[PDB]
């Protein structure tokens, strides 16, 4: 399904993931926010999708719930009072990343 | 036609209720459990299908056990509550192998039930609630999603499950085996369930490697993930130039599989959207034998390999459906009072189980993953011609 | 009906209850809709259900999607989006997805309960169910993503009841049926169960962990809810004082005034009991004999098979000293191989709250969490990094009893603490005593 | 004593055969020289290898330095070279090479012989030998570089005897003593070994092959020369037909007129002999049982363990259907495991000139000389490439005897010739049939 | 004083005889072997070290066997031969365990002959033809190089086993045991012999990882087989700047040793002069049982580790012997008939074993050496207490 | 033990092999045939001198005695007719290569 956002327009699946990486923009975000229950994307929440991207980027896939926790300062909990569909639903989405695989 | 349950959507974590769990088991007792909890005595099998415990108050408890085809309607759950309420004070429970049971105070009421439930129908003549699974027969199959809901199977678990327990039912209420067979079935090696565990285990198998939608991988996929997917190291990440099925050529990362390495495990699909394996004549059905969870007298056990390949042959599996059957017939007639079939199986040897169960035997038996494959091969000159 | 279903009306025959008999009628109520339900999913989606099963009959392969990833708020698992690759051929099952629902310990129930879940499931979903998931949970089988929150709203609010897990966490923990209705329960394996969910809420309802994890709860060696294959933690039932014998009804049995086994196997004539070939002659250690008519058992060197309470369970009980073994990393193959529980904890005290039990829980966890791999179970870090590595993350020495046998290899490591002299050592004191 | 040895001369005392005792011995015997013999290498050797051996008890570690490649021409093996690593303070021992001498198979000797090999050896090298090394060469323990030629010109010349195998090649075959004094003997397994090693003497002189390679020759299943566990291809005795009874000696055993297993256990009060306990009750197979005092055996149910032919060697005896089972891939543990001998070949006839063995081995050859790594045992090439892949080798099909047990990991390969269709499929066949 | 073969190193290929063989071991039957050669009927031990066979001829063989210290002077063959003529008409044979065995006629001979060899002694009190080795009872220790000629070692082999059989010698002429044990040695793990095989095993271990001799490893080492030799990976090339004996500063293509990933093998060292091990306070002894190469009842065993580690103490391992004995007189008083040390191991469980034989348990008993360790723990709750 | 062979210096092991591989020189096979039972180094001789050397130099082993069969042409027969005491302690020593180890 092809959807428009403020004059950009953007592939998505289903689910609301964004199909091609290389595709993505800064009205991403803001387009998926209100279906993952966020009023406004913060700073804080800004550090996880930036933190995403860049793992993203580099090492070919999302990095494991240990590994954003350790590497952004925010605990598990705190993930989920940002993004309450938590980590992947949420923040992976909204990032502009595959969606997770596995027995999910 | 929508209609709204209370949730607010533009509120959505106020009024949630979340945390709370189960409900606890002693919200649902028949009185008679709830009394005696804790203080059973000793059990007795009535008859098929029926159960007797006696508690060390003096009390008794019958229980009916009657088969479930395990996926069910909301309409046959309430044909279920009607039975439990007209008989059972609205009590009922399932078993860890999803056959149902009810309770009764008496061996009369048990009969009569019993007599009730081996009556109902459905429209095609198929037993609603046939009573049995207790002592030494042919219990219900447990089994996995198959084609009803999976995007992994490479078979049907309802389909083959319907086929084999209507090959052998005259077993479910009957008590006529050295032992309780344990028949189980998975739609693929993920094994949901107790494959790798069972007197007798059905597997749907591939033997086809992935077709690869380079178009897609990369942006559906994350390639170490698929790359660290494999068990036996058959994929690598690549580069590839691909004309798309817009025509635009362009070079994309993927991977590439070296097809002799690859065993068809299906793990890369579970985490890889484009690397599907599904296959019509590629895919069936192994058969495995001799597992068991209980420590009565022998340890636990895998299950073991003993055929090879049959295919799919939906809806009515013959092929299956006869194969099961010779396994069973040939593990009654022989084996001791007791010897579940890995128990049997081991005790004769597997030379003697394959000729007994006049079972092939190939290449395909023979262990060849990693260090451990040299364990199960036979060092001793301890065989039988 | 909507769809010709030619391969599938096959099954409607025969003997075992149809689940194609049974789809059909759900489809028919749908039809039908006698009680004028306001259906929130198209009301064709058993129709369609059968249409699109009956395609992947005919066909040889699946028509689901790969994957999805839906849910509720708050929770980060629960229920298994689907969606069928055929959505304008089939479109009551475009959306299909499963709510795992967490189910009481021992799947006892009142109709009072199962019918408002019913009420619930026919208005919001596709009336279809799984009685139960292999893990244990009330398997609601197929709805839309709009509706995931309605029913969701209804379950926790008219119902009190949660959702099970799904995910990299921990998975819905299940029971045997335990002292609710056996003999042999070597502790309140429901209690102990529900008790584990409740404490863990968290972490059921948040993946935290690298990869899946389950408990299961058994109250004794028999096995009955298959622990020691199906959860990466496996608590088993034991005892470890005297079988107790009540040698009258020894007498009875070798009398023949008892069916051995409750009557087991009293379909087959297997001739008339012989306690010497049937208990004695079987017992895994040989550990009982019989003396002038009275059974006796040498409990020491009893290994607590159940053998011979199976054979005579009014003639022998369990002991009175009764606790739990511990069994860690059972998993299904994927990804280096099939593993059962291996013994980890031999004997533990039952007792609430439990502390010992959340103690072992939270060691394995703390070490799991911190060097498991992704999507590395417990089973394969234990392989990875060694038993002894587990033995020591829940405060444990290691004992024979931890290993069926030493190893034979011996590729043996040892810390440098534990070596004189340590393993600084420079070539040129070596070459003082050896010429090159 | 040219050195102080007070560690070594505590071995001087205590029952068993004092290694110390003798070496001093021989020591002394060089010294005084009473035969007048030309000592090809120094008089005090053995003093010398009294002092290094006495340093090393000091010290706690080695002497010798780090390998030495010597030998004959024409020969890749044969020799063992070795140096001492203080060559100064045990001149005597600076060059101290082993030399591996073939033996008779079976270790029988004429005093005759054995003379000869010892004027030999008094003249050429140190006096001292192994009788015999653990693949089962007579070892010569200690000579110079320049004697090995002169050594090997005398044993060839006026002996004619060869010498042993080393390095990546057929080493020396062994058989147990085989039918010159044994009643179980199943084939001639001093003969076959004899044949074996003269068929495959370039094999065994001149290093072709990846990596060692053993053969050893047990005439039955007792495994008098353990070919299971040290040879990569072990060939074991059995017989296919029915193990003959003599009655009347049954009789006998039941009515203690002969002692069970030749009175191996008379050292110690075990209780008259009981057929029922100590045979019938031990047979693995339960394939045993007395009827009207006679012993009956379902030969077809016999795995031919021995025991009951052991317990009752002259009541009992090996069927007349005779021939040996081969198996493959024995080894010590480096590099990824010790293994024992696989099954390969069930039962093959024994036949001078053995053709049908030959093909076996050379069969396993062609496959391994090709395949293997360097450093790889076939042991490790099974694990390797497979079982299976053994099997093809020497032209056999897999059957059920090849395994203990059939796989429980489902990762099974599949030629694609096996399977309709094959491999070569298009994604665009796939996504006609399922949407993305 | 150097006296010529014959041979000329002018002309190293003229006369050269070569691919002869061993002899052919008929050329050295006593008569009553020649003669009933693969005509044996049966056998009997008339006593400790005395065999008889009976042939079909009636004809009767009685052996004589003795202890051997294997590593053995020409002066000793010497007198084994003069032995051999005086009673045996000038032929004897040795066993796969090296013992010595002397054939005669009749058991009057044989008698005496045992009478004769039991009053032969060393000076300094040893036996030197001690007679047993037959029946229920400890037979001879199958032993290595040690520091007597190899350059691999961690102990000694003839001094260990000269020990241990001081230890035992009262069980090697007697026949008490419940089935005769097999002792075996190597002194480092290459295990030149049996000891993965045996009853009861004495196994040379270090305990310190290789310590590296920079300067020379590029020169005297093939860098890629040192790699290759590791079981565990703990090998890796790389470069270095040292500065060498000379005081020179120079860069060398050498190894790294992670010390943390080694186990101590040895097998580096095999491959690479420039990697020794050996350590006097690392270096020591492990011990193992429980394996055997027969197939009579139950199939042939690996030998399991049930101690870690024991000093080495030369000359005497007094913590050795008393090990030892220690095994032997458990196993001895509590196995059943016929049993092997492995068969009794295994029946009563290795729980048990340990308890009866009073040793200690820990981390390295517990196998994890890649996935087949995973088989060796406990998928059961059938232990003991 | 150091040696003198035609005005040139080489360090040498108890085996007579070439210590260090960087110190080779055209007269260290000259200074060894006679040791190894050589007359006279033939084509064939140096063909499989040049082969070791060059196989050593690119991949810091020596090669598998099937390798240099068949690399060379010369069948094991052959190499024993040309080195007397195999391609091991003839034709390495010669080469210049290191003593082969393992259990010879
Ligand atoms: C993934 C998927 N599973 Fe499932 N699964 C259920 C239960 C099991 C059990 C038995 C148990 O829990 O008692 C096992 C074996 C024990 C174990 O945990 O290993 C099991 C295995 C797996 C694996 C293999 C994991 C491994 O090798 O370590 C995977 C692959 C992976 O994790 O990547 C996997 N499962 N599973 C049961 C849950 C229902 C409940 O809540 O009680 C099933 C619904 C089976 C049933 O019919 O009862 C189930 C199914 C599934 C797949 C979803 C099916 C659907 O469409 O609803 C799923 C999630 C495959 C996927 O979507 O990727
Ligand atoms: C190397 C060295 N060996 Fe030796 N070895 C003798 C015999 C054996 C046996 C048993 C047998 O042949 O019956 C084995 C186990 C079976 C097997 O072949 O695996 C054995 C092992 C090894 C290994 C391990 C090989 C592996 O893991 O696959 C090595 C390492 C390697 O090959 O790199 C190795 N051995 N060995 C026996 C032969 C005498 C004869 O009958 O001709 C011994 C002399 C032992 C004895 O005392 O009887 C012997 C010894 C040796 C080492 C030194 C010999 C010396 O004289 O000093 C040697 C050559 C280590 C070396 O010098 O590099
Ligand atoms: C002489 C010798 C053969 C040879 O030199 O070629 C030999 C000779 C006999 N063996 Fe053995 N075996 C000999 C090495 C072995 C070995 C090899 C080893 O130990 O390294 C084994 C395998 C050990 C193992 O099982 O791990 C071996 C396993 C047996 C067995 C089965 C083992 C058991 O005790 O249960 C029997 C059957 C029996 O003894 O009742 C046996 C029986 C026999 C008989 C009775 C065979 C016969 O009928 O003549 C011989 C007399 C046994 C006795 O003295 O009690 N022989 N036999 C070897 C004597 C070694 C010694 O000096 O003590
Ligand atoms: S596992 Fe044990 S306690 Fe639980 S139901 Fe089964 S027999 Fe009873």
């Amino acid at each position: 399904a092809m959807i428009e956002f403020k004059g950009k327009s953007f592939e998505i699946d289903e689910d609301g993931f964004l199909l091609k990486f290389e595709d993505w923009g800064p009205e991403w975000a803001e387009y998926v926010k209100e279906s993952e229950g966020i009023s406004e994307i913060t700073e804080a929440h800004q550090q996880i999708l930036d933190f995403l991207q860049d793992y993203y980027k580099k090492n070919g896939i999302a990095p494991m719930v240990r590994i954003l926790s350790k590497s952004t300062g925010y605990k598990l909990k705190q993930i989920y009072e940002l993004f309450p569909s938590g980590p992947g639903k949420g923040a992976c989405k909204m990032a502009g990343l595959p969606k997770p695989t596995g027995c999910v | 036609a929508f209609v709204s349950s209370g949730y607010n959507p533009e509120k959505p974590m106020e009024n949630r209720i979340s945390d709370i769990g189960p409900r606890h088991a002693s919200d649902f007792f028949p009185p008679v459990i709830a009394k005696n909890k804790g203080q059973w005595l000793w059990h007795e099998i009535c008859e098929p299908g029926i159960l007797m415990h006696k508690a060390e108050s003096g009390d008794e408890v019958y229980t009916v056990r009657c088969g479930g085809a395990r996926l069910m309607s909301v309409g046959h759950i309430r044909e279920i509550c009607a039975i439990a309420d007209k008989f059972c004070g609205g009590h009922l429970r399932f078993t860890t192998r999803n056959n149902i049971e009810f309770m009764v105070t008496t061996l009369d009421e048990a009969k009569k039930l019993k007599e009730y439930l081996n009556a109902q129908k459905f429209e095609g003549g198929s037993f609603k609630f046939p009573v049995g699974g207790t002592g030494a027969g042919i219990t219900n199959i447990v089994h996995t999603q198959g084609w009803v809901h999976c995007h992994t199977p490479a078979t049907d678990a309802s389909g083959t499950v319907k086929v084999v327990l209507d090959e052998l039912f005259e077993e479910f209420g009957q008590m006529r085996m050295p032992a309780q067979v344990r028949i189980s079935m998975a739609c693929c090696l993920n094994m949901c369930g107790a494959v790798h565990c069972s007197d007798i285990a059905i597997l749907g198998y591939h033997r086809k490697p992935p077709v690869i939608d380079h178009e897609w991988l990369d942006n559906l996929c994350e390639i170490p993930l698929a790359v660290a997917a494999c068990p036996v190291g058959a994929i690598r990440p690549t580069k590839k130039e691909i004309v798309t099925e817009k025509g635009e050529t362009k070079t994309v990362n993927t991977v590439a599989i070296k097809n002799e390495r690859c065993m068809f495990c299906g793990n890369c699909y579970t985490m890889c959207p484009s690397l599907p394996l599904s296959d019509q004549t590629g895919d069936g059905l192994v058969i495995m034998a001799g597992g068991k969870v209980s420590n009565r007298i022998s340890n636990p056990k895998f299950s073991k390999v003993v055929v090879a390949f049959i295919p799919n042959e939906p809806p009515r599996w013959p092929r299956l459906a006869s194969v099961i059957r010779q396994i069973v017939e040939a593990y009654a007639a022989d084996a001791r009072k007791y010897e579940r079939v890995g128990d049997w199986a081991e005790r004769i040897g597997w030379e003697r189980f394959f000729e007994k169960c006049e079972l092939d035997f190939s290449i395909h038996m023979i262990d060849d993953f990693r260090d451990p494959a040299y364990y199960t091969w036979r060092q001793t000159t301890n065989f039988k011609f | 009906a909507k769809h010709a279903t030619p391969l599938l009306d096959q099954l409607q025959s025969g003997p075992w209850p149809s689940f194609v008999a049974d789809i059909k009628e759900e489809a028919e109520r749908r039809h039908s809709n006698q009680d004028n339900v306001e259906y929130q999913i198209p009301v064709d989606v058993c129709d369609d259900l059968l249409g699109i099963l009956e395609l992947k009959y005919s066909d040889g392969t699946t028509h689901w999607k790969h994957g999805g990833i839906v849910g509720v708020f708050g929770y980060g698992g629960g229920v298994i989006g689907r969606y069928c690759d055929q959505p304008q051929m089939f479109p009551g099952v475009a959306h299909f997805h499963t709510v795992r629902v967490a189910q009481p310990a021992g799947m006892y129930y009142t109709t009072d309960f199962l019918k408002q879940l019913c009420d619930l499931w026919d208005m919001r979903g596709s009336g279809l169910t799984n009685m139960h998931g292999a893990t244990g949970d009330i398997v609601l089988l197929g709805t839309t993503t709009p509706q995931l929150e309605e029913f969701y709203f209804e379950l926790t609010h008219k119902m009190n009841n949660d959702l099970g897990g799904s995910g990299s966490n921990l998975r819905t923990p299940a029971s045997c049926l335990g002292d609710s209705r056996c003999e042999w329960a070597c502790y309140d394996a429901q209690e102990l169960c529900y008790q584990m969910t409740q404490e863990y809420q968290d972490e059921l309802h948040r993946p935290a962990f690298p990869y899946k994890f389950k408990f299961k709860f058994d109250g004794c060696p028999n096995g009955c809810v298959a622990s020691i294959a199906r959860s990466d933690m496996s608590f088993i039932g034991t005892w470890r004082d005297d079988i107790r014998i009540d040698q009258e009804a020894v007498a009875a049995y070798v009398g023949g005034e008892i069916q051995p086994n409750g009557g087991a196997h009293s379909g087959k004539d297997w001739g008339a009991f012989d306690i010497q070939k049937e208990v004695i002659d079987l017992c895994p250690t040989e550990c009982m004999w019989m003396e002038d008519g009275k059974l006796q058992i040498n409990n020491r060197e009893c290994t607590r098979c159940m053998h011979c309470l199976n054979v005579m369970p009014r003639a022998l009980r369990i002991g009175n000293d009764r606790g739990l073994s511990i069994l860690v990393g059972a998993k299904a193959p994927i990804l280096d191989g099939a593993q059962m529980g291996s013994l980890l904890v031999p004997f533990i005290k039952v007792e609430d709250p439990y502390d010992e039990i959340k103690e072992i829980i939270e060691g394995i966890w703390e070490w799991w969490m911190e060097e498991g791999k992704n999507r590395e179970r417990l089973g394969e870090l234990i392989k990875r990094q060694g038993l002894a590595k587990a033995i020591a993350a829940v405060g444990l020495t290691p004992v024979p009893q931890h290993v069926m046998e030493p190893r034979h290899n011996p590729y043996i490591f040892w810390k440098e603490k534990d070596v004189e002299g340590g393993w600084d050592r420079d070539i040129a004191d070596y070459r003082k005593h050896h010429q090159r």
